[PDB]
RNA sequence: CUAAGAGUAC
């Protein structure tokens, strides 16, 4: 749905480091294994928790609110 | 539904104490004592504080159900030592090699300078 | 509920959770699993029932079924691995763990036995320590397969007055077997003392297991090289013969063994050297695992598993079967459109020369799914069949 | 994501399962019992579409 | 068969069941909220009157 | 359950501490039991598990379809590769008291998923309560109460 | 307390087995022709190897005076002062099994906790063995 | 719901996998119950 | 004179330091005290004001809970359990206030920055969510679309891992001791041979490698542990292993304490 | 790549099974 | 897949090549000017066919062409396979693992598996909790379960990318460790 | 409330 804020396993916040990942990603074109040691993501768990994410929030996001100020 | 609340791991309820003893009668000179709200992390503590002295016969303890923050914990010493002694002295050597270990690490980290 | 058994008396300990709570022994009678069961409660609602309903219908009272004059329950899954492992020669325990094994058995006499080893260093035995558990006046002498009374290899059971004088504890001595350890307590010392004994062999055991550990991996499904071409050789040499006996058929110089067609006997002689291939590949790969091997370990301890688990999952699936024969051929004289007609090479018919470790090529994917697929249908036409006889 | 192919039934999702059924217009022969006195039998489940 | 030979009965319950090692073999772990439904009538004796009283 | 029909409920769960740890402190999300493995032969969840740890490590995604060229040789070869033992197997330190478990424990991310089956609607208890009106019986489900 | 028995044993063969802590030593009497002796012994505590003269010794206790198991064992304190003092190597077991071997030769088993002994000879030096608990005390 | 949009049923050996199910059912999608092998998958 | 500490690498987050001259159990104990056993001050209560996202209440309070905050001074603080206000007050708690509007066309970012202390701190360093990364922005609590708010308060107490997980500041703490295996604690699983198949760590160029002569020595005890402590960011990382030294010794005094006092 | 006619391997075909499934779809059957 | 003689090679050959190939990842990239081309375009051009099992008794299929098209020191680790020694095929598989059906495309490594736990993962990837619309917030259904947070497989098929799996997601990668640590 | 049906758990 939305990146989690602390690996499930150890603990390290992980959601601070999505928006870094993706830009990592598209403009340095970056590989997954590279951007996540860029990260600081040592351990397979984080490793694990932020490559694996699936961003469905965006998908959320197209549809217009259904209370809208 | 069932699941009790976290906390109660930690806190003291009401009516009970932290400590409790009672003598044990397969062997002479021994008590068991129930540590309440604690776990494996002072078990194995004291545990090998007591083993550590000379005059401890028998130390050990179990955690009788996960499910419950409590332990007892089995001493039996020689004959003239009763063995709160022995829980005292290891609970003291516990915390001198701890206060020493915070000294030392506190004296090793000053000495840093990229941190 | 097939049996009385499966229906006992027991005791209630209020816990703060959401499901039932039994022990792992108690599960044997009951075939109850822990991967999403329901059981059921009744309450008592007077003395009497409450009474009768202990002293009549108690689990301890239930220990030896009257349905093979033997023990109905036994220590099994982790605890039956651990005592294998603890009760082994190599296995010494040092001062503190012995002391905290003596302490987790509740009704210990409260003496430290004299250590196994008492210089250089004091170590316990396994042996030692698991005899505080077995209560005091037991008499038990089993001997295995080329026992004498030394044991090079520790297989056996000497228990003299409570104390295992030697033998590997495992599923035949704490099993669910007759003249086993729980036969003999429950005989001797009774139905209470049999139960202690379970909580007490289980308590011990288990702590042994949690500060031990015991694991299994992909690791433990693997071979090493000469084992694997030796397994591979043989896998060969067994297709040769099965290619040697389809030229007799075909060259009709085989003879049909009396009693059955041409076609019965080529069968029948074909799975037969199939089956005996698997068997031999199964037991190169069992010969091959080292002792610290931890599916062997299990297989061993009689807790979980077989040699033809291992077979399997290391050396060779084998010959899936439906019916009792060989994959039919559901398409025109084929198996499978992958198939020239009138193929009857095992790898057509639903020979997996493939291990799990190695995997399944597509055709040996689906004969071991059409395997499966029949494996399914006939439970549940057993259970159904087995019910209706049984009322 | 959404990909259709069912009906909404008074507010409520309805799929229509696939029906299984022998074809029509097919000959099948099939071998009956002993005791029976008609050994094969050959049958056609004709229909007109 | 369906009213007679067997019936649905009160005073019973039915979960889910997870294995204990520190279990007793005759012991069941039976959940708070059961225990708590599933009751058992206790007459009053000179014998249980505190205990039962304070239960009330 | 796992993707590889190993369904099971939770038996109890421990916190962080509790939970045996590598030597880089990581501490598993779930512990399933060895006895799992060898009558059932679900030799696949092992594999997986292999593969995911190197494609945590690697930063790439497993390519777990079935009939691939892809072989355990090859996963423990890149696992080996990342510093890991190359069979999954990790040294692993008791949560109680730290000391070295005697036995190494395979290790790894596995994919689990979470079914509808859950104990709070399976509990079902009744003392007493509505009756059937026909045969003045308890009346059945636990929608309604029953017995 | 006094040395049930006591000799010089030379070991003939050690069979590590299906262990990496135990071995199986097969040893010959250097000093009486008939006497033999099979023991599994903690290698890792005590290595043993192949023609060790090992001085062999069983007893009833360690203490030094004599005797006045069911006493608790305990760890010893400093300055105590046995008999495993003057050996390497000391286990505790109890017999359980006088075999007739032959017309004078006689087989005693001990289990020193799962860790076998069979020490076999003529009866009139291993007579002092009996059923009960000894102590198997080695040096090299 | 895919697999329920792609499901056929049976109306009752037809519970056998047969080998013309290649590729056309799944080989191992149906449930455990009563239902097994007359409930397919495409 | 007792335990001898000697860090090898300092860092803002991880230490990486070596425990010598101390037993194995109390070792443990501080990795398990560490882990485990640290107050922290973490977002506990939340008040929904306003909520158009597609995100559910309680999901923003669950990802809300997992903010770190700034716990330096949290020995200041009081439970609010053990506290005489009513439900919270300024002396066992910290009030936030997240409050985010969709006026931008493009999806607009929710972070932990936007969080505001309410509560007068008076004068204590907690309360403020850890910013580690470069951008300057925290936690990606929410997304909000055009058009939609979201409007909240939280209360902020003192917790321990042990309630709760997201009062852990312990993150993963590698713990390792005899990395050539001299005391023999582990039967290495091995194919062929254990010393090639199992890779050397990077602690066995800290101990002198086995003679593999030399007899096993059984009087070898565990000593030695290398020890890398990582931190969340809510207290620094050698206040974290400080804090953990405290807080058993403070365990093992109040056992002193009610021993004596009964 | 560079031969226009040379045969496809393995992993080319999964390209076919994209094509394959950006015409039908996963229900095809259902609404045709 | 269609395979003809191929007179040019000598040999059986799929009618597909890599031009066709390379136009529909064109059309693919595309979507993500040349002209298009669609599956219709291979099935009307007889690159491709539609093949029941009325007719499926009729013919030989290639399990993989790279394997048994192209006419006759091995890794010991690869599974063993067979090349069936004969050369009369007349159509191939596009792939084998296009035999499972939906669920049972879930399942990472399948054939490394006992068929029963195959068919008890298809039947329970049913019963699996994650996100089934991504409008889930404006359907008003009698139950819905949804993960919090639903993660791709870090082992991941290649048939279930047309599933959306990585885009719906139904579980989570969990750290297991398969030990006997505490018996519970 | 009853009946029918479908899916599902062991
Ligand atoms: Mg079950
Ligand atoms: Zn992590
Ligand atoms: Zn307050």
């Amino acid at each position: 749905m939305i990146v989690p804020v602390r690996c499930f396993s150890c603990g390290k916040v992980v959601g601070d480091k999505w928006e870094s990942y993706l830009n990592l990603l598209q403009e340095d074109e970056l590989d997954e294994g590279t951007a996540l040691s860029r990260l600081g993501l040592k351990r397979y768990c984080c490793r694990r928790m932020i490559l694996t994410h699936v961003d469905l929030i965006e998908k959320f996001l197209r549809y217009n609110p259904l209370e809208k100020r | 539904m069932n699941a009790p609340d976290r906390f109660e791991l930690f806190l003291l309820g009401e009516g009970e104490s932290k400590l409790k003893i009672d003598p044990d009668t397969k062997a002479p000179n021994a008590v068991v004592i129930t540590f309440e709200k604690e776990d494996h992390t002072l078990g194995n503590l004291i545990r090998a504080e007591l083993l550590n002295d000379r005059k401890v016969l028998f130390a050990a303890y179990k955690v009788e159900h996960p499910f419950f923050a409590r332990f007892k914990l089995r001493i039996q010493t020689t004959e003239g030592y009763d063995p709160k002694d022995a829980l005292k002295n290891a609970c003291n050597s516990i915390i001198n090699k701890l206060g020493a270990l915070k000294t030392n690490f506190e004296t090793e980290w000053n000495l840093q300078t990229l941190a | 509920s097939l049996h009385k058994m499966s229906m006992m008396a027991h005791r209630v300990k209020v816990i703060p959770y959401s499901t039932f709570r039994l022990n792992l022994s108690v599960t044997s009678p009951y075939n109850a699993d822990f991967d999403g069961d329901e059981m059921n409660l009744h309450v008592p609602q007077s003395e009497e029932t409450r009474a009768e309903l202990s002293q009549l219908c108690a689990v301890p009272l239930q220990i030896v079924s009257p349905q093979s004059n033997k023990p109905c329950m036994g220590i099994v899954q982790d605890t039956l691995c651990g005592i294998r492992k603890l009760t082994l020669r190599d296995t010494f325990i040092e001062l503190d763990q012995v002391l905290n094994m003596l302490y987790w058995v509740p009704d210990w006499d409260g003496v430290i036995p004299t250590p196994a080893i008492i210089k250089p260093k004091p170590l316990w035995s396994g042996k030692q320590i698991l005899s505080v558990a077995i209560p005091n006046g037991i008499h038990l002498q089993r001997f295995d397969e080329g026992t004498t009374l030394l044991s090079p290899k520790d297989n056996g059971m000497l228990i003299i007055d409570g104390q295992i004088i030697f033998g590997v504890v495992e599923k035949k001595t704490v099993g669910s077997s007759n003249g086993g350890l729980i036969h003999v307590v429950t005989r001797e010392k009774g139905p209470q003392v049999c139960a202690k004994l379970f909580g007490n062999i289980q308590k011990v055991v288990n702590f042994w297991l949690l500060h031990n550990g015991f694991s299994t991996g992909i690791g433990d499904t693997i071979a090493d090289g000469p084992t694997m071409r030796e397994i591979t050789e043989t896998i060969a040499e067994a297709k040769k013969k099965v290619l040697d006996v389809t030229k007799e058929a075909q060259a009709n110089l085989l003879t049909a063994k009396h009693g059955m067609t041409l076609r019965e006997s080529f069968e029948d002689n074909v799975v037969r050297f199939l089956n005996e291939a698997r068997d031999k590949a199964g037991r190169l790969a069992e010969v091959n695992l080292k002792d610290l091997n931890n599916v062997k370990q299990m297989v061993m301890a009689g807790s979980k598993g077989s040699f033809i688990n291992i077979a399997q999952m290391s050396a060779c699936v084998g010959q899936q079967s439906v019916e009792g024969k060989r994959i039919a051929f559901g398409f025109v004289d084929r198996t499978l459109p992958h198939f020239s007609k009138d193929d009857y090479s095992p790898e057509s018919k639903g020979f997996v020369e493939n291990s799990y470790l190695r995997g399944l090529t597509p055709q040996e994917f689906f004969f071991h799914a059409m395997g499966g697929r029949e494996g399914l249908i006939d439970t549940a036409v057993k259970t159904a069949e087995t019910g209706y006889i049984q009322r | 994501f959404d990909m259709g192919g069912y009906f909404i039934i008074n507010g409520s999702e309805k799929v229509l399962i696939a029906q299984e059924r022998s074809a029509g217009n097919i000959v099948q022969v099939f071998k009956k019992a002993a005791p029976s006195p008609i050994s094969h039998v050959a049958e056609i489940r004709s229909a007109l579409e | 068969r369906g009213n007679l030979m067997g019936k649905r009965v009160d005073f019973s319950a039915r979960t889910v069941i997870s294995g204990d090692p520190n279990l007793e073999l005759d012991q069941v772990g039976v959940p708070k909220s059961i225990a708590k439904t599933l009751t058992y009538p206790e007459v009053v004796t000179p014998y249980n009157i505190d205990r039962l009283t304070q239960l009330v | 359950a796992s993707r590889h029909g190993q369904k099971g409920t939770i038996g109890i769960t421990y916190r962080r501490e509790d939970m045996p740890f590598t030597a880089e402190g990581i501490v598993p999300d779930l512990i399933i039991n060895p006895h799992a493995i060898p009558s059932r032969m679900t030799v696949a969840h092992l594999i997986e598990c292999l593969l995911s740890k190197v494609a945590a490590l690697s930063g790439n995604e497993g390519d777990a379809s079935p009939f691939t060229d892809i072989t355990v040789e090859g996963i423990s070869k890149l696992l080996r590769e990342h510093g890991y033992q190359s069979r999954g197997f990790e040294v692993m330190y008791n949560g109680h008291t730290g000391k070295k478990l005697m036995a190494q424990i395979f290790f790894g991310p596995t994919y689990y998923q979470r079914l509808r089956h859950m104990v709070d609607d399976k509990i079902h208890a009744r003392a007493r309560g509505p009756m059937q009106v026909l045969t003045r019986q308890p009346v059945e489900g636990r929608s309604r109460d029953g017995g | 307390s006094n040395t049930l028995f006591d000799d010089i044993f030379q070991v003939s063969e050690v069979d590590p087995g299906r262990y990496n802590k135990v071995c199986r030593i097969e040893a010959a009497s250097t000093t009486q022709d008939q006497c033999k002796l099979t023991l599994d012994i903690n290698v890792e505590l005590f290595p043993v190897a192949a023609q060790d003269s090992l001085t062999v010794t069983i007893a009833s206790s360690l203490n030094l005076e004599d005797t006045p198991a069911t006493r608790s064992w305990r760890p010893p304190q400093a300055g105590d002062r046995s008999l495993a003092d003057d050996y390497d190597y000391v286990m505790y077991g109890t017999a359980y099994k006088f075999e007739e071997v032959s017309k004078d030769l006689i087989a005693v088993y001990y289990s020193f906790g799962g860790l076998l002994m069979r020490l076999e000879g003529n009866y009139r030096n291993l007579n002092n063995l009996k059923q009960e608990n000894a102590y198997l005390l080695i040096r090299r | 719901t895919l697999s329920h949009l792609r499901r056929t049923n049976t109306p009752i050996k037809p519970r056998q996998l047969h080998n013309t199910h290649w590729g056309l059912v799944c080989p191992a999608e149906t449930p455990e119950g009563q239902a097994c092998g007359l409930v397919k998958n495409l | 004179e007792g335990p001898q500490v000697k860090i090898r690498e300092a860092s803002k987050d991880n230490v990486d330091f070596i425990l010598s001259n101390v037993d194995l159990a109390m070792a443990n104990s501080l990795r398990r005290v560490m882990i485990a056993e640290i107050p922290t001050l973490a977002i506990d209560s939340v008040e929904v004001e306003t909520n158009t996202t597609v995100l559910a209440d309680e999901f923003i309070a669950h990802r809300l809970g997992l903010i770190p905050l700034q716990s330096m001074d949290i020995e200041q603080l009081e439970y609010s359990r053990d506290c005489f206000c009513e439900d919270h007050c300024d002396k066992c708690s910290v009030v936030l206030t997240l409050q985010a509007f969709g006026e931008s066309e493009s999806t607009t970012n929710v972070y932990s920055k936007d969080l505001v202390i309410v509560s007068n701190l008076m004068g204590r360093n907690i309360g403020h969510p850890i910013i580690q990364d470069k951008e300057g922005n925290g936690v990606l609590i929410c997304k909000l679309r055009k058009g939609q708010e979201l409007k909240l308060t939280c209360v902020a107490k003192k917790g321990i891992a042990k309630e709760h997980a997201k009062w852990g500041p312990a993150a993963a703490i590698e713990f390792e001791y005899d990395p050539w295996n001299k005391l023999k604690h582990t039967d290495y699983w091995y194919e062929q041979d254990s010393a090639k198949e199992w890779p050397q760590s990077k602690n066995c160029e800290y101990e002198d490698p086995p003679n593999e002569g030399d007899p096993f020595d059984y009087k070898a005890q565990a000593d030695t542990f290398y020890m890398n402590v990582e931190s969340v960011g809510s207290i620094p990382v050698d206040q974290v292993v400080v804090r953990g030294i405290d807080t058993l010794q403070k365990k093992v005094a109040s056992i002193l304490l009610a021993l004596t006092q009964m | 790549f560079e031969d226009e006619s040379a045969p496809i391997t393995a992993e080319d075909s999964w390209a076919v099974i994209s094509a394959f499934f950006r015409e039908k779809g996963l229900v095809s059957q259902q609404l045709d | 897949f269609i395979v003809e003689d191929d007179e040019s090679l000598g040999h059986k050959e799929l009618k597909v090549r890599k031009g066709h190939i390379a136009k529909l990842m064109a059309t693919e990239y595309q979507d993500i000017d040349v002209e298009e081309y669609t599956w219709s375009s291979l099935l009307n051009e007889g690159l491709v066919e539609y093949i029941d099992a009325e007719e499926e008794e009729s013919i030989l299929i290639a399990m993989q062409p790279e394997d048994l098209e192209p006419a006759e020191d091995v890794d010991p680790a690869k599974r063993i396979r067979v090349s069936h020694h004969a050369t009369t095929f007349t159509h191939c598989e596009i792939h084998p693992s296009m035999i499972l059906g939906v669920a049972a495309s879930i399942i990472p490594f399948p054939d490394h598996n006992q068929s029963p736990r195959n068919t008890y993962q298809s039947a329970m990837g049913k019963q699996a909790m994650g996100v089934f619309l991504t409008n889930y917030n404006v359907r008003m259904d009698t139950m819905a379960n949804i993960l919090y947070y639903p993660q791709k497989p870090l082992g991941t098929t290649r048939a279930m990318e047309y599933l959306k799996f990585r885009e719906l997601p139904a579980g989570q990668n969990a750290i297991v460790a398969i030990a006997c640590y505490s018996g519970y």
